[PDB]
């Protein structure tokens, strides 16, 4: 459910305004619809694109292979945190 | 700019769409969803002004979607 | 497939 | 070209009262280059064999273009380019 | 702008992302990779600088020279394995 | 009874785009079986010998039954049980 | 569930009821204590609300506890 | 001194009702009473039971004994965190 | 297992608690133990699985087989001590 | 003894 | 800025009161001014003193030099958290 | 208790080259002192708003407050506006 | 004098159901003594060589005295001595 | 005063600071030092006591004696390096 | 001076 975030987005432009138990479920249904449409669109495109990609998984597997011992685990840790900051 | 990116990441990562997802993807996606919600939730209040409430019910969203050209091409006809 | 930053908006919000 | 500037910033966080010669800063810079090459070269070996689709933000943007109509597409492609570059 | 700042970093996420495409390491790069890799290169930079400075002081100096780095690496079990004997 | 589903869920978290053969999944499953046994057996050795009283939830619950009267005990044993369970 | 399970845990080893305590114990205990702190505070509130007030003072708990058969048996008489 | 948490249970059966300068001290006084009562019951019972019990101390001791190196420390870290979540949720 | 989620875990706290009583390891078991132990078994599962996946990729596969697991364990200093030589 | 889950209550007193 | 925190110090003597777009920038300016004064005074005094000081940089260097391996890293970690609690209390 | 930012003051304390080495006391202590001044000053400013009958503070309020306090004026000078 | 009472307190945190003998507590106490000396001796060697100025809460306090006038310095010096004491 | 508690400790930050000055290690001591040093002494104390207690239980006791401490240090790779072999 | 605690305010 994305209802709570929607509430917060409401407040971004309409703080005073409330929202009904059923009218939330409509907002919720839009987000799911468009999540799905875009997700599926993205999938088709991704299946079409066929070029090698480096994501952080590759970096993390590199790091584990090339770096020794606990130094490798410390490094994976700092890397994971840094992507997570950037994410959240 | 708030919305749940880590959650969008979860769903997106699930493998229905792809097995590999860049962390760029769920950030971008979340922000696009969020905009749409903001643009829709704006209009309901505006539409509510000429209904005069401090509340939003399905008709208000219904009013707003239908009156907006872009949005009704994207969404359906609200019930 | 493009991801330039020329696609950013400091322009006014439209209807 | 050189990580020298960033290396120096990391230094002043750790040992604020300690400096570093040219010959030494050069070693440091050289060391960070070598690690990057080892990590990138290995990351690539691992990208290139993997045969499978990947959704990056390039695919999500093109999806927004293909699915969101008009103004919504131009504006949605803004809020998401704004979110992935941390621009302002 | 500010991508590195957003990931809690002093190392340059953008440039590292550029280096990865410039270098033709892969065609397509996920936004996580450069962040992750920058975080890893900083971590190492910081580990090496902490030791080499600790060596500089233990040797009554207030400025790092090549010897200090060489010694710092020799005396660390993990570090030597990435690097080897530092050449001064 | 097998740990394979859990193993496979953990797998999809760390390496979402990599699968695993039957032989390989059976090696994983025995591995966890064998660590559980070792930990369990060692734990038992270490409990067996220890003669000191322990207050677990089972004692707290009996206590509530004993000390709270009627309505109050049956309802306290609900709130506690629920908390312990979820 | 608002009560402080961590604290209850550290009281549970500090008075030497025991030296060994299961992590079930403080969780369960804290839930029970909180139930009691609920079903008392609720009844005080009724007495104030069943008597035109919006503050709880000692008489309300007094009346509440005294009135309840289960509770008076549990905590006895209340002394302002 | 469960003054602040009592405060919070009040706010959720009666939100805009308040509490006394000394009525909180009374309320707090009976949590202590029942804690000490139950705890002492729990104690009598526990001493009386006498069957060996496995708690997380045993699991942790075992993990350290069996697991090697830092692997053992990592596993104790994850163990400990998992219990804390369960406890603090 | 409702409380598996409550601890932050994929592994089944209930079943592990069940196995501890079931296996006659003790009569009484504190609620901390099966939580703790499930976490440990997940940690181990994920450590071995990260490494075996990294092994597979390094060997250009997208699927783990017994050899990959064996290599992973062999090449880790601590894991070998726990398990020994993995047997194919 | 017995931490059975027979002892949950829904909608009582 | 120190604006957000001036905002907060206001509420601990006058919660009823707010503060104008420019009155804040004046409060901000005062803070910078005295900071810069105390700092520069602190600097003169510090330069003058010339005696050896042990800070936690020296403790941390001692620790890495004397303590072995990962034990050293774990201890630097615990040392660094304890100072951070202390400072950020 | 104290709401000033100590982490921040610590990084200004090394960023302006007052010194290269700084004890962790130094920023804690400084932050406390600055915050004391943001307190005392803002106290008077609200009071200036007493004999004005307001629920706001505006430059003139601080200006009054400073200059009336003989202590503060010697510290921050006559307040401009 | 002795770290014993603190060692004991730490002990009850990690192994609440386990005691410690005299000779055992005396070994613990030397051990912490001996580490304290090693770390201190080394730190002073590091301090001694370093020639650079250090700003500590003493230099800040003397500053507040020299720059805040009268009632302002008295009270400032309280608020900071209070904050760095806890 | 609550300096120890403020730092999250059981060991005595105050007395430690006093020892640092009392012992003439330095004239001036920063407030961070005795916080840091106490934290490290606690860490080491707890690492030894965990191992020595785990030794005691494994050896069916409920009370630590010199032997248990010695075994604990002798079978820890890191701890021995610090101490040496523990005596009696 | 030191950080003497005779500098507090009652």
């Amino acid at each position: 459910t994305y209802k709570i975030y929607i509430f917060k987005v409401l407040k971004q432009v309409h703080p005073d305004i409330g929202i009904s138990s059923k009218a939330m479920g409509i907002m919720n249904s839009f987000i799911n619809d468009i999540f799905e449409k875009l997700a599926q669109e993205s999938s088709k495109l991704a299946r079409y694109n066929k070029k090698p990609t480096i994501t952080s998984r590759e970096i993390q597997t590199a790091v584990r292979l090339v770096l020794p011992g606990e130094l490798a685990k410390h490094a994976v840790s700092e890397g994971t945190k840094a992507v997570t900051k950037f994410t959240s | 700019l708030q919305f749940p990116v880590g959650r969008i990441a979860r769903f997106l990562k699930a493998g229905k769409y792809a097995e590999r997802v860049g962390a760029g993807a769920p950030v971008y996606l979340a922000a696009v969803l969020e905009y749409l919600a903001a643009e829709v939730l704006e209009l309901a209040g505006n539409a509510a002004r000429d209904n005069k409430k401090t509340r939003i019910v399905p008709r208000h969203i219904q009013l707003a979607v239908r009156n907006d050209e872009e949005l009704s091409k994207l969404l359906g006809d609200v019930t | 497939e493009e991801d330039a930053e020329d696609d950013n908006d400091e322009e006014v919000n439209v209807e």
